[PDB]
């Protein structure tokens, strides 16, 4: 009661030595304690950071999983926990986080709530220091996730941070499955020792290259790799928001055929027979199988294939089976692969490599004096890619468009609107492909797009600029690309513009019909999923569901999902044609016309295909219906012209100025969404596009 | 055929109530409202219990043997009978023991429910042991007659009441700096509460301090004033104020640290336009 | 709080306001990026409070 | 000697209303003073800079 | 905003006037008052004077 400065006075010193002692005992207190306090407060500030440690006793029992990120953000974390913990098999696992930076302010609370407090452990520390790999118990983890930082100023240096971190965790914990997410495809062979590698540029560009053939493919592969129960938007009043939110719960699952209740009875029968009758009876879509002899996975091996007791079956179903109650173009491989590990693919090739002068559009060469797509006179509709710097990633946009199984006459002239002149390394790669051109420009100015041929272009893929990814604010990354696209949505209403967004939260700005108030309704659909904690809160956005917007934050889930499903990366990279195992099918598309309207139900469509061409339909891309006396009248007419007339008068005048014919210039009241594996009783309305997995032509 | 998804997990009895107790966000706060209001209820019945008794008429174990007790300063010995024996009631026994059993079964159900890691984490946590020491003696008292009127520190439930309250405000609001100074007020309330009740009960042997006199004394002690008109005269109460002081310098600076970590955040993000104002202003 | 976050448009009661004034920042290093901050802020306040008169001050024509 | 947390004890409240008053006076002090202190320390940092002024009376003579 | 953008000629609705200027010379000095200037204009050219740009000798 004396050193607490209370001093009741019931017990007091009465004699002068004790009185001196309490005086001298007080005085030493104010001279010995503040010194201890000073070093403590000098360490009070250090306690804020470097917080956390995973006890060695916990590692022997808790069965944790480490996640070595360079900078953890709220969006990246909640896309992982909502996915890592969406499987019942992973409810026991602890998530350790090795982030060299301190916890973000908004990451504090989401790790403080009782749900994510007994599961998630945060340890500030780099994976490149073995002193911090002992805290996380890397030698005891069941999986290690290294994720590259997308929003850094250097993209080839944020990739070397990952190669060394994959190297540091490999020699410290040699017996630990490694999971790497690499940014660029040239650095993909240095992390080849890892069990599961997902490359952003190789996978993203190959899906933006499939939206041109099979619309909303980047959306089909997005809802497949996002683990959800399948109950999003069931309370919605709209009919499509009920069914589309249900069929979007379909995932790719695997099972041995003999242990499967779905496919047990079709042993010894044709694969197309088992695939159809499984969908007819139970509603599951059997896309492909892997034999026991080989480790290769084949998508739709074909009708000639016969089931066996040892084969593994890959199907699409709402949940896992165990959780169920009941001139001539020569065909050859491209000679110059821009990077090591580039997948060799049978492609359409020109007989002679085109000279670099023949690829350029705006300025002609000695061979051809044409200067624009009008002069070339392409038979098919163009494909314009408004990328910034042509590189190894963009080369993956051309291979799926030029692959051999695509019809030769249906080839679409690819035109690249590169901000910077392509290097001679990139031109050597694409000089072999047919009808692949480039021209300097940008999506902002109107003359460049008119010279490109945007009048008669089916698609304008606006690839994200690598310069803007490092933007500080979230909206600042896509503030220019959203507005530039919004200018072309008004000028060219019939055009199909596919946009890559740096941040998925910027989808609200994309469509933006001013009079329509449906954007408010789309947020109410998201609030109930926000409280329910669903992966696809963005699922019901109009641009996303139609396949017009794709951020690479949608495919980060492909890596975490690969922990429980080791085949997901191979299945995804097989659908996009990124890797080509011999005997494996390819993702195709068919348009249901009025001549096919007698096939009322989706099930009857399955029956027709599985008996004639053995093509297995994955899903449906469904579209809905959601002199002062003379110029005195020139003043009155030019003042009352509508904005649609003013914009139409702008493009036509420019075409007159650049020299293109004014004719041919002469609007989207349409709703689209992706039904993945709909029940066989669903109707087949007109203008339906059905995804297919056609068998390998060379089977 | 007809197939219903995810029946493997939800059909199980354990996993169904796992969602009810932990997984479901809306149900969690409803469950915590039950526990926090219950913990306030048992603390209030404690304050009632000490209120209506007058130990001047006799203190005993239970039933017949009750005799008046006196204290003198010259004898340096402590009569330990009033420290343990108190003629709490028949009905306050009943309502409180219902709370005691309910809390025990609820928490032991949570113990098994959230068990994943060799049940080392659950037992060690201070929240678990605090509930054991103030409910387990109160569960075994059902068996014997002479142990019905036995003192149990049930005032300590205010700490778990505060723990329930902060687990509440972590997720929902029913500002940010206000969300912490509110908790700082609570721990000051709990710290005073145990000091008032502890001194009152420990002073049943001597000084026969009333509940209000102990409260005044407990306030002039935690404010470091210490007039000295009311002081502990017997060594258990002297120990209590010593141990009550020591916990104060180890529980309060931790609350202060997070408060000052939120003192800096109160400078920015200031202001909000109340929904009631928007309808009229 | 930013007008681009609907969590901060609820505090200001944008659905109840009698007018919304977005003013571009004149003294920023980028003048075509301080204008896109205003186009998106005019878009964000328009889909959150569709029945609210909007007042925009844009920098470039 | 009460608001300085000294509390000698020679003069003390002996009756419960006065005992309540010193208790409620200690409580209001702990809730009204830190708010004044917070704005003062927010102005303690501003006192380091912008220091000094030349008095108008000095200018007439100095 | 429409009135301002009409004075500067930024938008031109048909039938709307434009902001002009006139210099009062010594030949117009017999029009002593601004009101008498209003009378002359509103009876000959129907031009409505807004204000005066007055110059002094400071
Ligand atoms: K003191
Ligand atoms: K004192
Ligand atoms: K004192
Ligand atoms: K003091
Ligand atoms: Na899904
Ligand atoms: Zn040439």
């Amino acid at each position: 009661v004396t050193f607490s400065t209370v001093g009741y006075g019931d017990v007091t010193p009465k004699i002068w030595p004790s009185q001196l002692l309490v005086v001298i005992m007080i005085c030493v207190a104010l001279v010995v304690l503040p010194l201890q306090f000073e070093e403590l407060v000098y360490l009070w500030m250090e306690r804020q950071k470097s917080g956390g440690n995973y006890s060695r006793h916990r590692a022997q029992t808790e069965k944790h999983v480490v996640l070595c990120v360079s900078s953890l953000k709220i969006d990246l974390l909640m896309d992982f926990l909502n996915e890592f913990y969406a499987h019942p098999r992973l409810q026991d696992y602890y998530v350790v986080i090795l982030c060299p930076t301190e916890m973000d302010v908004q990451v504090r609370r989401v790790l403080q709530i009782p749900l994510w407090s007994q599961r998630v452990i945060y340890l500030q520390g780099s994976a490149l220091k073995d002193q911090d790999l002992m805290r996380a118990k890397m030698d005891n983890g069941e999986a290690c996730f290294i994720l590259s930082s997308r929003n850094e100023v250097d993209r080839t240096a944020a990739d070397h941070q990952t190669i060394l971190r994959a190297w540091a965790v490999k020699d410290f914990a040699p017996n630990c499955p490694l999971y790497v997410q690499i940014l660029k495809p040239e650095n993909k062979f240095h992390v080849k020792f890892a069990d599961h590698v997902v490359c952003e540029e190789e996978c993203k560009y190959a899906m933006l290259a499939l939206n041109c053939i099979c619309p909303a493919t980047s959306t089909l592969i997005t809802l497949l790799v996002h683990t959800s129960r399948g109950q999003e938007g069931q309370e919605s009043p709209e009919q499509w928001q009920r069914m589309y939110g249900r069929c979007s719960g379909n995932e790719v699952y695997h099972i041995r055929m003999g242990d499967s209740k779905f496919f047990r009875e079709y042993e010894g029968k044709s694969f197309t027979y088992a695939a159809f009758h499984a969908h007819k009876k139970y509603g599951v879509c059997l896309i492909g199988l892997k034999r026991e002899d080989n480790k290769s996975i084949l998508l739709n091996p074909g009708p000639r294939h016969i089931l066996a007791a040892s084969d593994t079956c890959f199907y699409i179903n709402i949940t896992k089976e165990e959780n169920s109650a009941f001139v001539e173009y020569v065909k050859g491989y491209p000679p110059n692969s821009p990077y090591i590990g580039s997948s060799p693919t049978l492609c359409h090739l020109l007989p002679v490599k085109a000279p670099f002068c023949c690829l350029r559009l705006d300025k002609g060469c000695k061979h051809n004096s044409y200067e624009d797509a009008k002069a070339y006179g392409f038979k098919n509709k163009l494909i314009i890619v408004s990328a910034e710097t042509a590189g190894n990633g963009l080369y993956n946009f051309i291979v799926p468009l030029r692959a051999y199984y695509r019809s030769r006459k249906e080839l679409n002239p690819i035109v690249l609107l590169l901000d910077n002149k392509p290097d001679h390394h990139f031109l050597e790669a694409i000089c072999c492909f047919p009808m692949v051109y480039y021209m300097e420009g940008s999506v902002d100015n109107l003359d460049s797009l008119l010279q490109c041929g945007i009048i008669y272009a089916d698609n304008l893929v606006v690839v994200d600029k690598e310069s803007t990814m490092s933007a500080e604010e979230d909206y600042m990354a896509d503030a220019k690309t959203i507005v530039n696209v919004q200018t072309m949505f008004r000028l060219f209403p019939s055009l199909s513009i596919t946009t890559e967004l740096t941040h998925p939260s910027n989808m609200r700005f994309m469509q933006f019909r001013a009079k329509d108030s449906y954007s408010l309704a789309l947020s109410k659909l998201e609030k109930r999923e926000r409280e329910n904690g669903s992966n696809l809160a963005f699922m019901f956005r109009l641009p996303f569901a139609a396949g017009r917007v794709f951020s690479i934050s949608m495919l980060d889930t492909l890596l975490y999902q690969s922990f429980v499903k080791d085949y997901m990366i191979t299945i995804t990279r097989l659908l996009l044609g990124l890797d080509t195992t011999p005997g494996s099918g390819y993702l195709c598309a068919m348009k249901i016309t009025e001549g096919d309207l007698w096939i009322r139900t989706y099930g009857r469509l399955f029956q027709k295909l599985c008996s004639s061409s053995a093509e297995i339909p994955i899903g449906i891309y469904r579209t809905e219906s959601h002199a002062a006396e003379w110029i005195s009248q020139q003043r009155l007419s030019l003042y009352r012209r509508s904005e649609r007339q003013e914009l139409s008068e702008l493009v036509k005048n420019r075409m007159k100025h650049l020299g293109l014919p004014t004719t041919g210039y002469d609007h989207q009241n349409t709703l689209s969404y992706v039904l993945i594996n709909p029940p066989p009783d669903t109707r087949l309305e007109p203008s339906d596009i059905v995804y297919l997995i056609r068998s390998d032509p060379l089977a | 055929r007809v197939q219903v998804e995810f029946y493997v997990n939800e059909n199980t009895f354990k996993e169904r109530l796992k969602l009810f107790f932990i997984k479901n966000q809306r149900s969690s706060l409803r469950i915590r409202l039950f526990n926090f209001s219950l913990k306030l209820l048992t603390c209030l019945l404690y304050i009632v219990r000490v209120l209506l008794d007058d130990p001047a008429l006799g203190i005993g174990c239970w039933g017949c043997p009750k005799q008046n007790y006196s204290f003198n300063d010259s004898s340096s010995e402590i009569n330990w009978a009033p420290i343990l024996w108190v003629e709490r009631k028949m009905t306050l026994w009943a309502i409180q023991v219902i709370v005691a059993i309910i809390s025990f079964l609820e928490t032991m159900l949570l113990i098994y429910l959230s068990y994943k890691g060799n049940i080392w984490e659950q037992i060690f946590r201070v929240s678990f042991v605090l509930e054991m020491i103030n409910t387990l003696p109160f569960i075994i008292t059902i068996f014997w007659p002479p142990l019905r009127n036995l003192f149990i520190p049930v005032f300590l439930n205010c700490w778990l009441a505060k723990h329930a309250l902060e687990n509440m405000i972590n997720d929902f609001h029913r500002s940010a700096m206000f969300n912490q100074v509110l908790i700082l007020f609570c721990t000051l309330l709990c710290l005073v509460f145990t000091g008032t009740c502890g001194i009152q009960h420990l002073e049943r042997a001597g000084e026969n301090l009333s509940l209000l006199t102990s409260f005044y004394f407990c306030i002039v002690t935690f404010s470091t004033v210490g007039y000295g008109d009311v002081t502990p005269k017997i060594w258990p109460s002297q120990l209590l104020v010593v141990i009550m002081i020591c916990v104060a310098l180890v529980v309060l600076p931790l609350q202060f640290e997070e408060l000052v970590y939120l003192w800096m955040e109160r400078q920015k993000s200031g202001g909000n336009y109340s929904r009631h104002r928007a309808q009229t202003e």
